[PDB]
């Protein structure tokens, strides 16, 4: 459900 | 002529503020496109995604922001975006127009003319309010920087974050740095009493510019039929956002009753 902001963020 | 060298670093957080604030974006605008409201908020919204990316970025290097847990990471992105949005694309309008015209990048300055078309006018107000603001209250840099670092930090779930502890010594933290930029002006104790009363009034009107704003990208993102385009980076934010938004469960940290 969030995995773009997630990839970013990691 | 002097040598080449990257600008000195002090042990100061507006210093690092200064180095790590990303550097305004082009929008790659093609200005042979008609003149459409439709066509400018797609305009919009593509280059919005890049900003939000490149805010994202930002956020990671703020001193604590990476030591928060990853939930209170995700939403105070998901809570403050536009905030970040359009406090930057109010510093531009402000440092380059005055406040008089909206500065979204450097190829993408929309006028009055195009700033009073029929569907532009209700959300170009909106978004040129904060300019007008910064004009007024001659906001140095070192406040903008505090300030927008303040609005980061400014919106949270009603039911609490889960490194809250952590959260508010950060925030207090950019309080505090806040002061500092309006005390290194070199005015007196009363004066700057009075400017960070003012300073802090203007961070808590964000709230409800944001609303008036909100309400547009919520509605022109749901209703598909309107074809206004948004990336994914915002699309997936927005999509995340809305849910809580209509929850009620977005708290605003005001400063003032
Ligand atoms: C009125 C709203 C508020 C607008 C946003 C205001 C903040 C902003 C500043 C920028 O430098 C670039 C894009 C954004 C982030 C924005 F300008 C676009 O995304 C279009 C936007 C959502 C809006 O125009 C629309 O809903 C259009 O669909």
């Amino acid at each position: 459900e969030n995995a773009l902001l997630r990839y970013l963020l990691d | 002529m002097v040598p080449a060298a990257l600008p000195q670093l002090t042990p100061t957080l507006v210093s690092l503020l200064e180095v790590i604030e990303p550097e305004v974006l082009y929008a790659g605008y093609d200005s042979s496109v008609p003149d459409s409201a439709w066509r400018i908020m797609t305009t919009l919204n593509m280059l919005g995604g890049r900003q939000v990316i490149a805010a994202v970025k930002w956020a990671k290097a703020i001193p604590g922001f990476r030591n928060l847990h990853l939930d209170d990471q995700m939403t105070l992105l998901q809570y403050s975006w536009m905030f970040l949005m359009v406090f930057a694309l109010g510093w531009r309008s402000y440092r380059q127009a005055s406040g008089n015209l909206l500065c979204f990048a450097p190829d993408l300055i929309i006028n009055e003319q195009r700033m009073t078309l029929p569907c532009m006018y209700d959300q170009c107000k909106h978004m040129l309010f904060i300019s007008t603001e910064l004009q007024r209250l001659q906001v140095s840099y070192e406040e903008y920087l505090c300030m927008k670092t303040l609005l980061l930090l400014s919106s949270v779930p009603k039911e609490g974050l889960k490194s809250q502890e952590l959260f508010d010594e950060i925030r207090m933290t950019y309080i505090k740095e806040l002061g500092k930029a309006i005390a290194k002006r070199g005015g007196n104790s009363s004066q700057n009493w009075q400017r960070f009363y003012q300073l802090t009034k203007l961070l808590d009107s964000m709230h409800d510019v944001v609303e008036n704003l909100l309400s547009y990208c919520f509605q022109t993102f749901l209703d598909k039929s309107m074809s206004i385009e948004f990336p994914e980076m915002l699309a997936e934010i927005i999509t995340n956002q809305i849910p809580k938004y209509s929850n009620g469960n977005i708290k605003k940290l005001l400063f003032h009753q």
